[PDB]
């Protein structure tokens, strides 16, 4: 009946507005106990991954230096990146800081409080990345046989790299070691097979070192530091085999970074590349 | 289907109508062409289906549909994953779950199903092999099968009837109609038409029937299936392929959960599409929703508690052959029992005994020693020696240690009776037997109704010639010329036959066989010691005796069959006796046993008590009937559903099996639930047709037996009670098994639902819902049916078989509305608590499952800033699933709680009253650890390693379900039909 309906349609309304509040009431009483500046865990992100920059689809860089189809999707995504490291962006000394052109020891900016306000933030400048700034580049490094990809660590929140310690040797004598205040970064050939066509390497980081510079870090959450500019290790091979397709591996060293096998961007790349003449 | 019986017809008209002679009989050329046309004197066995197509067929019933189409659609998506080339996988191991799954419920169910089997071999012990027949007027042993109608077979004492004859020449046969009737008495055969019926003909030998004694000779009429016996057979073996009451509600519990789902399944599948989302993405969510709403372990648990049920039963000494007659007894609204070996012991017994001018009354129990009725008395003495002296039955050897009443007799009925009675009260009548000597003369014809023996006492002082007389009351009277009255031989006068001619009346119409004993005493002066006798009846007197008592037998009811059947009354069963015997005795049992109250009076009771023509006395005052067997023959169906809904207690006599089958049918069609209890060849159709069938065990036939879903091994009728108790349980208990198992299936279901709309990450996997219906909810679901009942079972009357469903809408409501959508908003909390801490909030986890699940991207961002990989999102996304399994299971552990009561609060239940309650939770708990550190310590189907806080975050929730469930309980207590009784209890 009618009445039988709005007293059954009454006590349903009711018993869910009771459970939809007792559900927010318990998130809001879990929310409390979490901190909008700090994650109250970082187990699964404790050790960053690394990234590159063009952000391919299936870990294969494919195109031919004739057509500019070929390449164009690769360039806008770097220039669409590349976008806020241009100088004009930074033109602002309010929260840009001018800090040393050579390699640092971590500077910390404070503690994890709302007091301080923000924090400033180191600049990056696009001419460390020589050969693949685009400042005087066109197109970057796609033209024959000139791979550019820009390596980045993944932002970790209060995460201060430790390069690794000179007890042993990392590899190859660097001679630049300057591992006080630097992250070494290091691409090979993914197999031994690869080794023999991958040609040369070469790599434009900050001051001439090939890693990230330390004095950047730590990372403050986008929240204290708004429009934080991560450092960035342009990598350009400029000698390959053509039309074929070589397997390269980027790895990072260091005492604090991590490996593992179940995750292959845990520290690591794992980069496919075929310029087809 | 030879209907047009004949059995009025006269020899020559026999001879004019199957063409043969008595003389001659059928020639050989004849009986070959014969053979040809009709066929052989065998009963045709029922055709039964395989075994392996019913396997077969168990894999399409319940769920399995659903289960398969599931796995049609896993493969489906596996193909489209291999296409786009994915090595994700997780599919084929979610096809070959669900596979295995319906493998096992089908094994299940096929265990359940019934039994099959025929129960042609049955009669085996009957049919018998060989017949003598004569042909070309000799006589030549046959075999029964080779036998065919027309010709003439002769039949001995001692031998089963070759097929159904109409006897010509007879001379003194008697035969055992026990399969047709179900009364052992002999029967006598004769060559006239006696009564229009042909079961009753008296002239008309039956297939299988066994002769007793004397010689006859007859004319096969019918063979084979057309026989009586083979009608009987057809009737038993063909029918009896029915569903029984609890396949129904289980039916449509399937057909209720298959519908809910499907339409569930259509409606976002459509949204979905009208989403613009992938096939692939539809395909999955189909397959989430088809897991998620099938129970894939009810239908097992059930099974697994029925079996636990007959298990319980079968220690209690009663045997059950098929599974769900458990639980069909119980709920059960008509009882009808056969009278003599069900309700009966079906051994004759004196009961009562008239001497001294009062009633006496024994003790009729099988198991009883010795028993009392003022012996101290004088006249005791002389009727003792009479009953001892006065007997030719005798008991087998080798019986020294075994009951008397157990004991075997090789003599008449009444001579066992009373041979069993002087035993238990008097004594070894061997040694008194022995002591006098009795005379061979011992003549006891049915003509003269009477048998004398003359005997010498051993009595040292007397010494001298005792006679002793017994049978029909009335020719025992009027060869007594004087009654002995406590010791003194006082003449007979009017009032002392007056008296007589009272007892024997009432007697007589209390259903029992009257038989007077009389004895007189011989001086030595016209009869010496040495005085020679004649049998011949010419050498003594053989009237102006002295009647001493007199006595009744009445095959009395078993001991504890009076208080089951109280009992199995009081619970709202209504009890119908069907019997195939004389109605009064039936009417007497009936009374006696208390299917007719004591108050009670039929329609004829009345009229004899007014004192006027039955038809002026209206029917509305008498509330019990007796219907013979003609009277439902002449009855037209609505006649007989107008009978059975107006009268409270009915008694059925003289019925064959046709009729009772057709009581049983008619009953049926009352929406009611039917048990027939008995022990005969006759019982068999009504057995099959009924609901439950209960067969009496040690009296009980091969064919009643295999054509009874129960048997009741020790003979006990309490049984019968037990099993109703046990009934209404298990039905309670399944109905609170249900709706355990579907408030998970909602909390399972809701998360999904979510996933889709508001796209968030995976809050659980297909293989997470698969584990909690597989495993956690097992155990708990098998402890729910342990128990114990809320209140009284008994006062509660029958239920209803359509009004009331085992799967109702209040309770469907309750478990997927209700309780589920609490488990389902724990979970959620639970779930929104891992991911915040770990830097993903709520509010940045809408329409955020496009991008978190791209494998491209490894740079995601979260609330914090930071970046995380491909991998760290889909373990943070396990690890958010294993949390809401946890939290699914912890929940649950609750809704176990509140769901082992109805009505009752946990406190007047008690929370360690049931052991298995919290076997089932430490199940739970184990289950879950071995899940989630065992396996996912390295990561595997979608388990990975939870934090302490996160086992403890739905906690809370739990609680709130208990609180809520024990309120709405304490309201329907405190007001019963208050609106809150209505809807909210289920
Ligand atoms: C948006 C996504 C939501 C997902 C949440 C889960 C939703 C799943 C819900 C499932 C509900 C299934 C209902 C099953 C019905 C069984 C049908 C049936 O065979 O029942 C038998 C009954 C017999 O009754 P009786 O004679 O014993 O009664 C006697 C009454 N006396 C006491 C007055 C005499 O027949 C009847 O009563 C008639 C029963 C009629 C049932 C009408 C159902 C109407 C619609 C329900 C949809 C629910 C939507 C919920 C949305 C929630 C969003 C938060
Ligand atoms: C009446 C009897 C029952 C009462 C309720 C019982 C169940 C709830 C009670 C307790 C559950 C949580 C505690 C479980 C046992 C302690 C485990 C624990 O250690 O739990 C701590 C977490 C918070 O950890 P933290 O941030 O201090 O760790 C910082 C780690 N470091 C230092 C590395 C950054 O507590 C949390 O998650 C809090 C989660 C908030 C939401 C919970 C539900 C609230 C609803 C009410
Ligand atoms: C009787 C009522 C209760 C029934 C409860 C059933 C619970 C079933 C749960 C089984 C999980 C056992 C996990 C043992 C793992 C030890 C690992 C060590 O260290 C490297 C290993 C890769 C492992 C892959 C998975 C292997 C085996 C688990 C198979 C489980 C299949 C279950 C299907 C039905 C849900
Ligand atoms: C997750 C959520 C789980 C929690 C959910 C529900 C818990 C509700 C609280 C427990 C129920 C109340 C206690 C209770 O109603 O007790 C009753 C029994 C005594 O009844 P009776 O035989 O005298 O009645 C006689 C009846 N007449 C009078 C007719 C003869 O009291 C006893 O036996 C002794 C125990 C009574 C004292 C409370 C013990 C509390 C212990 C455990 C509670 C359950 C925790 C489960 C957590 C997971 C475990 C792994
Ligand atoms: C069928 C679906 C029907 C419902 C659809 C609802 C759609 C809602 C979508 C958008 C509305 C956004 C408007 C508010 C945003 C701005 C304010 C704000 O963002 O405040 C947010 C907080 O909020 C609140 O306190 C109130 C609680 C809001 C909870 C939202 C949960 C959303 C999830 C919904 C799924 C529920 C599924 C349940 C299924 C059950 C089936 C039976 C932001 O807090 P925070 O993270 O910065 O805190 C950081 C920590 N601290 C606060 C200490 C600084
Ligand atoms: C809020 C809207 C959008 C969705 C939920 C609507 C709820 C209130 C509806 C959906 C199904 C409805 C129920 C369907 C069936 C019955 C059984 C009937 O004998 C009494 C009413 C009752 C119990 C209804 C009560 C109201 C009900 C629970
Ligand atoms: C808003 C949407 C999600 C609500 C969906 C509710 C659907 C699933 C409900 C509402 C009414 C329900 C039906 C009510 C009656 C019957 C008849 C019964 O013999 C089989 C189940 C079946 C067919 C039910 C299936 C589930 C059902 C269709
Ligand atoms: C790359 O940069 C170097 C200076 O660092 C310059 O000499 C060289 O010409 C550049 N490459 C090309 C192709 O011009
Ligand atoms: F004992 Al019956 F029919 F009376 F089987
Ligand atoms: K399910
Ligand atoms: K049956
Ligand atoms: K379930
Ligand atoms: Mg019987």
């Amino acid at each position: 009946t009618g009445g039988s309906w709005f007293k059954i349609l009454l006590f349903y309304v009711i018993f869910y507005g009771c459970l939809a509040g007792i559900f927010i009431g318990t998130i809001q009483v879990m929310l409390l106990t979490i901190s909008e500046l700090k994650p109250t865990y970082q187990d699964r992100v404790a050790p960053p991954g690394l990234t590159q920059i063009p952000q391919i689809q299936k870990t294969e860089i494919s195109f031919r230096p004739n057509d500019p189809k070929s390449y164009e999707a690769y360039v806008l995504n770097i220039i669409r990146f590349l976008e806020k490291y241009k100088d004009s962006a930074q033109k602002d000394d309010m929260i840009f800081e001018d800090c040393g052109s050579m390699p640092s020891e971590p500077k910390e900016r404070g503690e994890f409080n709302h007091e301080r306000g923000e924090r400033k933030v180191c600049r990056f400048k696009l001419d460390w990345l020589g050969n693949c700034s685009g400042l005087n580049d066109e197109s970057y490094g796609y033209k024959e046989g000139k791979p550019c990809i820009i390596i980045k660590l993944n932002r970790v929140l209060g995460f201060k790299p430790k390069p690794p310690k000179n007890e042993s040797l990392e590899t190859y004598p660097l001679t630049m070691k300057y591992n006080p205040n630097v992250l070494p970064v290091q691409c090979t050939g993914k197999r031994d097979e690869d080794k023999d066509k991958v040609g040369n390497i070469e790599y434009f980081g900050m001051g001439g070192f090939y890693g990230f510079p330390l004095q950047y870090y730590p990372y403050y959450g986008k929240l204290l530091q708004p429009k934080y500019l991560q450092p960035l290790l342009a990598v350009q091979f400029t000698n390959l085999t053509l039309d074929t397709e070589i397997r390269i591996e980027c790895k990072a060293y260091g005492e604090n970074i991590g490996y593992s096998e179940k995750d292959r961007f845990q520290g690591r790349f794992d980069v496919k590349i075929e310029v087809k003449s | 289907g030879m209907d047009l019986d004949d059995h009025r017809l006269s020899n020559t008209e026999l001879e004019q109508k199957y063409g043969t002679n008595i003389i001659q009989g059928l020639s050989s050329v004849r009986a070959t062409e014969l053979l040809a046309r009709d066929g052989p004197n065998t009963l045709t066995p029922p055709k039964q289906t395989p075994e392996i197509i019913k396997f077969l067929k168990q894999m399409v019933g319940g769920f399995s549909i659903l289960l398969w189409i599931g796995a049609a659609l896993c493969w489906i998506a596996f193909v489209i994953q291999y296409v786009n080339n994915s090595a994700s996988l997780d599919n084929v191991y979610l096809g070959a779950i669900l596979v295995l799954v319906v493998i096992l419920t089908g094994i299940f169910a096929y265990y359940q199903e019934a039994k099959s089997t025929n129960i042609m071999a049955s009669f085996s012990k009957m049919i018998p092999q060989q017949a003598l027949v004569i042909r070309d007027a000799e006589k030549k042993v046959i075999s029964a099968e080779q036998l065919v109608v027309g010709d003439v077979v002769e039949i001995k004492g001692g031998d089963q009837i070759p097929a159904d004859i109409r006897l010509v020449f007879s001379q003194g046969c008697k035969v055992d109609n026990s399969s047709l009737t179900g009364e052992s008495e002999p029967q006598a055969r004769s060559t006239e038409f006696t009564h229009e019926n042909p079961l009753e003909t008296k002239n008309i030998g039956f297939y299988s029937t066994t002769c007793l004694e004397g010689t006859a000779t007859g004319i096969v009429i019918n063979t084979g299936d057309r026989t009586i016996i083979g009608r009987i057979a057809s009737l038993a073996s063909g029918v009896g392929s029915e569903k029984t009451p609890i396949a129904i509600e289980i039916e449509h519990f399937v057909h209720i959960v298959a519908g809910v789902a499907v339409s569930i399944g259509i409606i976002f599948f459509i949204t979905a599409v009208c989403m613009k989302y992938y096939v692939l993405d539809a395909i999955i969510f189909l397959i989430s929703i088809i897991v998620a709403n099938v129970p894939e372990g009810l239908l097992a648990t059930v099974t697994v508690t029925l079996s636990l049920t007959a298990k319980r039963m079968a220690k209690k000494n009663c045997l059950v052959k098929n599974l769900e007659a458990v639980e069909t007894l119980g709920s059960t609204s008509i009882i009808c029992s056969d009278k003599t070996g069900t309700l009966t012991q079906n051994r004759m017994t004196v009961a009562h005994l008239w001497f001294d001018n009062q009633i006496f009354v024994a003790d009729t129990s099988e198991n009883q020693t010795k028993q009392a009725f003022d012996q101290s008395s004088g006249t005791w003495a002389s009727l003792s020696k009479i009953i001892t002296l006065c007997n030719r039955a005798e008991f087998r050897p080798g019986q020294e240690s075994v009951p008397i009443m157990k004991r075997t007799v090789v003599g008449d009925a009444s001579e066992t009776a009373l041979l069993k009675f002087s035993e238990v009260i008097l004594g070894d009548v061997m040694g008194i037997r022995k002591r006098n000597h009795k005379v061979a003369e011992i003549p006891f014809n049915s003509t003269n109704k009477f048998q004398l023996s003359i005997h010498e006492t051993e009595d040292p002082n007397n010494k001298r010639f005792l006679v002793v007389m017994k049978g029909a009351p009335e020719r025992i009277l009027e060869k007594c010329s004087t009654i002995m009255i406590n010791g003194q031989e006082q003449p007979l006068d009017k009032s002392s036959a007056d008296s007589f001619h009272t007892a024997y009346m009432e007697l007589g119409g209390l259903g029992e066989r009257v038989l007077g004993f009389c004895h007189l005493y011989l001086p030595a002066e016209q009869f010496p010691q040495s005085y020679i006798f004649d049998v011949d009846s010419v050498n003594f007197p053989t009237s102006n005796f002295c009647f001493v008592g007199l006595l009744s037998m009445i095959d009395p009811p078993r001991s504890t069959v009076p208080d089951a059947v109280s009992k199995c009354r009081s619970a709202g069963i209504k009890v119908i006796m069907v019997t195939g015997d004389h109605p009064i005795t039936a009417k007497a049992i009936a009374k006696s046993v208390g299917i007719i109250s004591a108050n009670n009076e039929t329609v004829e009771d009345i009229a004899k008590r007014r004192n006027i023509a039955v038809e002026q006395v209206n029917k509305r005052e008498a509330k019990a009937a007796v219907v013979t067997g003609m009277e439902l023959k002449d009855m037209t169906p609505e006649q007989l559903d107008e009978l059975l809904t107006n009268y409270q207690e009915i008694v059925f006599a003289r019925t064959s099996p046709q009729q009772k089958l057709i009581i049983v049918e008619g009953c049926q069609r009352q929406d009611a639930i039917v048990a027939v209890t008995g022990d005969g060849v006759n019982d068999s159709p009504a057995l099959k047709k009924a609901d439950i069938g209960i067969a009496m065990g040690i009296a009980g036939s091969d064919a009643a037996k295999n054509a009874a879903d129960m048997v009741l091994l020790d003979d006990n009728f309490a049984s019968i009670v037990t099993g109703v108790e046990e009934g209404r349980l298990i039905f309670d208990n399944l109905k609170k098994t249900i709706a355990y198992t579907l408030t998970s299936n909602i909390a399972e279901l809701c998360p999904f639902l979510i996933y889709i709309v508001a796209g968030l990450p995976l809050p659980i996997g297909t293989i997470t819902i698969l584990f909690i219906d597989l495993g956690t909810d097992i155990i708990p679901s098998i402890a729910l049916a342990y128990e114990k009942a809320e209140s009284d079972i008994m006062n509660r009357k029958p239920r209803h078989k359509k009004k009331d469903r085992l799967v109702n809408t209040q309770l469907a409501i309750y478990s997927y509305l209700h309780i589920g959508l609490m488990q389902a908003l724990g979970g959620f909390l639970v779930y929104f608590t891992v991911y915040a801490q770990q830097g993903f909030w709520p509010t940045s986890l809408i329409n955020l499952r496009v991008a978190w699940e791209t494998d491209d991207i490894n740079d995601l961002e979260d609330s914090y800033g930071q970046e995380w990989t491909r991998y760290q999102r889909k373990y943070l996304e396990w690890t958010g699933s294993t949390a809401f399994f946890v939290a699914i299971m912890i929940q649950q552990i609750a809704d176990l709680i509140i769901r082992k009561t109805r009505r009752n609060s946990i406190f007047q239940q008690g929370l360690f009253r049931n052991k298995v309650i919290w076997v089932g939770i430490a199940s739970q708990v184990i289950v879950a650890l071995i899940l989630s550190y065992g396996l996912g310590s390295v990561p595997a189907l979608s388990f990975t390693m939870l934090r302490v806080q996160y086992w403890f975050v739905a906690v809370p929730h739990a609680i709130l379900i208990w609180v809520y469930d024990e309120m709405r309980k304490l309201f329907i207590r405190l007001y019963p039909g208050s609106w809150w009784d209505k809807n909210m209890y289920y």
